[PDB]
């Protein structure tokens, strides 16, 4: 299938307990790989995954050292972006980072992302043609001006287009036992009465792989899509995910009702039904 | 501005009384990042309970797991308690097989 | 393998 890779920065001010906290987490789909935290008692890029554990020493090194640089500059725009909205010094903010590249099934570049917020809102977002800028603000207007000025957006290209891509490839190479393998979902259906005349029937997935899934209850064929309790996609914390739907029905039409599922695991969607 | 944490309380693994299992506190959905999550064991906090890296979701909403080793039995009683800036008093989601 | 571009703000 495709695949992608992902950064995910947060930098966090906490005026009076010290300098901004720091935390970097790196992704190839749904599995974490690298991990920095300024908070760490000995901060550097930390291996999180097998299949990443071989890089040399001149790897770890510069991702550290990239890291540290990365976490200073981030410190610094806490204090400009306190300027741009005329914010006191006394309050914690955030700036968050998510960026990089997606790859098709032959390894080459889908698209890239590179994406800016503050206190959870959309600051500066690269636009997908990798050369121009969305600001959702006056302030990230200034910014945008700035980075306007410095050709900012060239650099980030030759970044998402090159060491990116080539990274992410090579990861997907060193974690092919893993990465490339996809777990499909283990699925049941669960029937509670809730009272005399109502029911609840439960569809379950349990220990897929990657996140990505969809579960959908049907009635004589059609979507419930209004009236199904939907919980979000959660971790086992044995890299597989888990999800599941309800609905409510009336007492004796349960069989009226059809679970469908979807994920990459499957050759084709699955039906499943309440079997008592 | 201000974003509630969503709270589910699961098991790794089918629940099955005596076996061995992975209690999880999985927090999502929230901002900003500083968050407090306690397992409960009879109302009681669990030690050493560990946790996964901040990470946050495309919305930019943060998400934790907390997780930890345990043996289910028929008595006793599994919670998750978690405060945050959002919460007035912390919330109390009890773990349900 | 993490992007070398940080500018400021």
């Amino acid at each position: 299938g495709s695949h992608s890779m992902r950064y995910f920065y947060t930098a966090m001010s906490r005026p009076g307990r010290g300098e901004p906290r720091f935390i970097a987490v790196g992704y190839v789909d749904d599995t974490q790989f690298v991990r920095f935290d300024s908070d760490a008692a000995s901060p550097r890029m930390a291996p999180r995954a097998p299949w990443i554990e071989q890089e040399g020493p001149e790897y770890w090194d510069g991702e550290t050292r990239n890291m540290k640089a990365s976490a200073q500059t981030y410190r610094e725009n806490l204090r400009i972006a306190l300027r741009y909205y005329n914010q006191s010094e006394a309050g914690s903010h955030i700036i968050q980072v998510m960026y990089g590249c997606d790859v098709g099934p032959d390894g080459r570049l889908l698209r890239g992302h590179n994406q800016y917020a503050y206190d959870g809102k959309d600051y500066i977002a690269l636009n997908e043609d990798l050369s121009s800028w969305t600001a959702a603000d006056t302030a990230a207007q200034i910014t945008q001006r700035k980075w306007e000025a410095a050709r900012v957006a060239e650099q980030l290209r030759a970044y998402l287009e090159g060491l990116c891509v080539e990274w992410l490839r090579r990861y997907l190479e060193n974690g092919k036992e893993t990465l490339q393998r996809a777990d499909p979902p283990k699925t049941h259906v669960t029937h509670h009465p809730i009272s005399d005349h109502e029911a609840t029937l439960r569809c379950w997935a349990l220990g897929f792989y990657p996140a990505e899934i969809t579960l959908t209850w049907q009635r004589d064929g059609e979507d419930q899509t209004q009236d199904t309790e939907l919980v979000e996609t959660r971790p086992a914390g044995d890299r597989t995910f888990q999800k599941w739907a309800a609905v409510v029905v009336p007492s004796g039409e349960e069989q009226r009702y059809t679970c469908h599922v979807q994920h990459e695991g499957l050759p084709k969607p699955l039906t499943l039904r309440w079997e008592p | 501005i201000q974003r509630t944490p969503k709270i589910q309380v699961y098991s790794r693994h089918p629940a099955e009384n005596g076996k061995s299992n992975f209690l999880n506190c999985y927090v999502s959905g929230f901002h900003p990042s500083d968050i407090e999550v306690d397992l409960l064991k009879n109302g009681e906090r669990i030690e050493k309970v560990e946790h996964s890296d901040l990470s946050f979701s495309k919305d930019w909403s943060f998400y934790l797991l907390y997780y930890t080793e345990f043996t289910p039995t028929e008595k006793d009683e599994y919670a998750c308690r978690v405060n945050h800036v959002t919460l007035s008093q912390p919330k109390i989601v009890k773990w349900d097989r | 393998l993490s992007s070398p571009v940080t500018k400021s703000w």
